[PDB]
């Protein structure tokens, strides 16, 4: 599991 | 022995007159053989990298660049997870931290990523990452 790109 | 955090105070301390190979070596060790090391190591540099300190931020970076350098393939798992990658980017992005944090610092992370954009090919979250800086004009 892992976040999702920044922005 | 000394914990991660023990490892990492000393490897990025803000007193070191210079840089504490000995205890950066300790660190990239201890983190690549704890089942929950990569994850904790990744976290605190996290940390480290903001500060306001500046040799603090730098010697972090020179810490997050040698255990990438060794066949850690754990350690490229963590800082390849966006995870991690958000960290850098707020740290020179202008929406976030990039405007208070120094040109140096700055510029050694653009210069991290890209080289792992090179050597590590394999990583493409990173790639992915990277190249959202150059959209943004932050890779000029």
């Amino acid at each position: 599991d892992d976040i999702s790109l920044l922005k | 022995p000394e914990t991660l955090e023990a490892r990492i105070n000393r490897a990025t301390n803000p007193l070191n007159k210079e840089l504490d190979w000995a205890s950066i070596n300790g660190f990239c060790e201890q983190l690549n053989e704890d089942f929950e090391g990569p994850p904790l190591a990744t976290r605190l540099l996290a940390h480290k990298i903001q500060s306001p300190q500046e040799w603090e931020a730098i010697q972090a970076l020179t810490v997050l660049e040698t255990c990438m350098k060794s066949c850690g393939k754990r350690f490229h798992d963590e800082v390849g997870k966006f995870r991690f990658l958000n960290e850098l980017i707020k740290v020179v992005s202008p929406k976030y931290l990039g405007s208070r944090t120094s040109e140096k610092v700055k510029n050694k992370i653009l210069e991290l990523l890209y080289s792992w954009t090179v050597g590590l090919p394999e990583e493409v979250k990173i790639a992915e990452a990277y190249q959202m800086l150059k959209k943004q004009g932050i890779v000029k």
